[PDB]
């Protein structure tokens, strides 16, 4: 977690001794993923940190032999306790979509190591479209971002899994993205 | 603000104590007050 | 200087809200600060006292200069001049721009702070424009959200006191006698309390703003109401014939005083300034007519 | 309903509530009209008109004339609950006036300071909280009146 | 007018036959008057421009 905040990506390429030997040897717990369970920086993991920065190679290396994609960021059972006041969906896919990462979300959706379900829900009950709805605002600048990401995600969902209606997915309060908006 | 200062002064019969805002967060070799800012139009 | 000022004070005084000289003022201020740091880094230029015990920031707040005041309040810089700053950004997350402001403008454990100077000692028409800047605004909001309970508690106490006054003074003959006696005792005690509190308020706040007329007439009304209350109550003891009318004057004045606790508590505050202004026209009103 | 069911007992208290209901009803008649066709703009005005105009009833008329009721009660049994001085108020502020010097009364102030401050302060307050209404209504009009009228429709 | 016939009325129930006239009637009347003043104010500051000259020419 503390070895990714640096730049130039000159450390992750040589973390192989940390990866093997340590792994698959008496560690039923998360391999290197962990959860960072505390109040400050509540939850989070290596995948979320990698997505935080405009870096793709580290994301590739992490997902090649690493954690699952369906790992909640804030996690826990108390929604009022979070490490940062920014709500993005508490999922790596939601984080990638909310931050306008076209290449990251493209790689996350299709990769023959760990596919990410576009219909994966959230601890609160939201999904990717709900997350785009909540982070939206009436300012013209982010409205274009939200609308374009919404259209792109809808098109990709239709192309990948046309047998599911993403729009008609109910929240925990029985709401849809249209009703929520 | 005027009312807030006046009540912060306290009653006449009892002298109320004070509560300093912020903590000694050093930013170098300094009391500070943090605020979270969101401004879409600031950055482009 | 002979008046007590220095270079930065002089830059503050000659400044103006016009934008033509604002660039000059901030540019020269920053340049002088940087050179003072470079030559003699062992002196605090900002912490130099005037002959009235003021600093460039306090002087800018008092004189009503806003553009220089805002720049001094939010000063960032970069590079070797990091310590000469008052606003530090921790980390940036798109719009999320969590920052830290310095507080040399907090009343707590700082006598004669910027907030007091803006509230009391400032005479400029821009005094209401200087309470919306980010550090002052957030500090005031955080401080006000803490003491709403005391405000409403005082409101309830005043309301019950006025109800008791109305009921007790209502049934004037002109164990009911014991009830009236206890009510009169309570009313005299409350009047004494209000007199003493208002007297302490005026004694502490002796310098006023200019004469404390256009901004603190509600305290004057409270003092007058309680004064007539205690006067009529003590004059009724002698069974002197003046007590009966004046007493209810207090009463009616009290029902005006209740407008202070309301009208300014939550999303309701924009009623008062117009009532403050309507008393201005009385300057000739009474004279020219009649 | 309460007034009518209390009238069954032949009690002196049925008359007030009954007539009170009546006046309230003629206020309630304003709802059906004034928002039926091309007339919601006149309804909205400042704050649905009545919502912002009620600041004269419950601030300077009801709770305030409660004080003058207490006054004329204490400005001398007929003086029993409220019935003694309500008519005195009703005949003094907008009626006639008769109060001379009696045994320990000092009419100087009751009709020379009280009646000469009541009307003055009421006029002063109503003027400035009319200035208020025009000041708030110079703006807000914008075009949102059509939208809010459509919303209530 | 509200003057003159407001004295002590014989055998009336004085708790709700008089706490509605000055309490509500004048309130409603002044409210309506000020509403009309606001309406005139609205068609006064706006919808005035300089068309009064044109309307005068039309009348002529």
């Amino acid at each position: 977690m503390k070895a990714v905040l640096n730049l130039q990506d000159g450390v992750n390429a040589c973390i192989m001794p940390l990866l093997q030997i340590d792994k698959d040897s008496g560690n039923p717990k998360p391999l290197v993923n962990a959860q960072c369970i505390d109040e400050f920086y509540q939850g989070h993991s290596a995948l979320h940190i990698a997505i935080e920065k405009r870096s793709l190679q580290c994301v590739k290396l992490l997902v090649e032999n690493g954690a699952d994609v369906h790992l909640r960021a804030c996690g826990r059972f108390f929604q009022k306790h979070q490490g940062t006041c920014f709500y993005f969906g508490e999922l790596p896919l939601s984080l990638a979509a909310c931050t306008k990462q076209w290449d990251v979300v493209t790689y996350l959706l299709e990769n023959p190591h760990q596919p990410a379900s576009l219909e994966a829900t959230d601890s609160l009950g939201n999904t990717v479209l709900h997350a785009l709805v909540m982070i939206a605002d009436n300012s013209p600048e982010n409205s274009a971002l939200v609308i374009h990401m919404y259209d792109g995600l809808l098109q990709m969902g239709a192309r990948l899994c046309p047998t599911v209606q993403l729009e008609e997915i109910s929240n925990h309060q029985g709401l849809t993205p249209l009703k929520l908006a | 603000a005027i009312s807030v200062l006046e009540m912060e002064n306290g009653y006449w019969w009892c002298r109320r104590k004070k509560h300093r805002e912020g903590r000694l967060l050093k930013v170098g070799t300094r009391w500070c007050f943090r605020v979270e800012e969101v401004n879409w139009a600031a950055w482009e | 200087d002979s008046l007590g000022n220095t270079v930065l004070h002089a830059l503050v005084m000659i400044a103006d809200n016009s934008p033509e000289n604002s660039a000059l003022v901030i540019h020269m201020y920053d340049g002088l600060l940087q050179m003072g740091a470079r030559l003699c880094p062992t002196v605090q230029l900002e912490e130099i006292s005037n002959h009235q015990g003021l600093t460039p920031l306090k002087l800018a707040a008092k004189e009503g200069k806003i553009e220089i005041f805002r720049h001094i309040l939010q000063r960032e810089f970069s590079g070797p001049y990091q310590p000469l700053s008052r606003k530090f950004t921790e980390w940036c997350y798109g719009p999320v721009r969590v920052s830290l402001y310095d507080l040399s403008s907090v009343d707590s454990w700082e006598k004669n702070s910027v907030l007091e100077i803006i509230a009391f000692h400032c005479k400029s028409p821009n005094r209401h424009r200087m309470v919306v800047l980010e550090p002052l605004n957030k500090l005031l909001q955080e401080k006000w959200d803490r003491l709403v309970s005391r405000f409403f508690f005082n409101f309830a106490c005043y309301l019950v006191y006025m109800f008791i006054f109305t009921v007790v003074a209502y049934h004037q003959p002109s164990f009911g006698e014991s009830m009236l006696l206890l009510g009169h005792i309570l009313i005299l005690l409350g009047g004494i309390y209000l007199l003493l509190g208002q007297l302490w308020y005026f004694w502490r706040r002796r310098l006023f703003i200019w004469i404390s007329f256009m901004d603190s007439y509600f305290e004057i009304l409270f003092l007058l109401q309680a004064l007539l209350t205690v006067l009529s109550q003590v004059l009724r003891f002698m069974e002197t014939e003046w007590y009966l009318p004046l007493l209810v004057l207090s009463l009616v004045l009290g029902w005006l005083n209740l407008l202070y606790y309301t009208r300014g508590f939550q999303h309701t505050g924009i009623y008062s300034v117009m009532i403050q202004k309507v008393i201005l026209r009385d300057l000739l009103r009474f004279l020219l007519v009649y | 309903v309460l007034s009518q069911v209390l009238r069954f007992m032949e009690t002196e208290w049925y008359l007030p509530l009954l007539v009170l209901s009546l006046v309230l009803g003629w206020l309630n008649l304003l709802y059906y009209t004034r928002g039926f066709q091309h007339t919601g703009i006149y309804s909205v005005m400042i704050q649905k008109v009545i919502l912002r105009d009620l600041l004269r009833f419950l601030l300077v008329y009801l709770v305030f004339l409660f004080g003058f009721a207490v006054a004329l009660v204490s400005l001398s049994a007929p003086y029993r609950s409220i019935l003694d001085a309500s008519l005195e108020l009703f005949k003094f502020t907008i009626g006639m006036g008769e109060l001379a010097f009696q045994e320990q009364l000092r009419f100087r102030g009751v009709v020379l300071l009280l009646l000469l401050a009541y009307v003055l302060l009421t006029y002063v307050l109503l003027l400035n909280m009319l200035i208020a209404l025009m000041s708030e209504t110079v703006n807000h009009v914008a075009d949102n009146s059509w939208s809010i009228w459509k919303l209530q429709k």
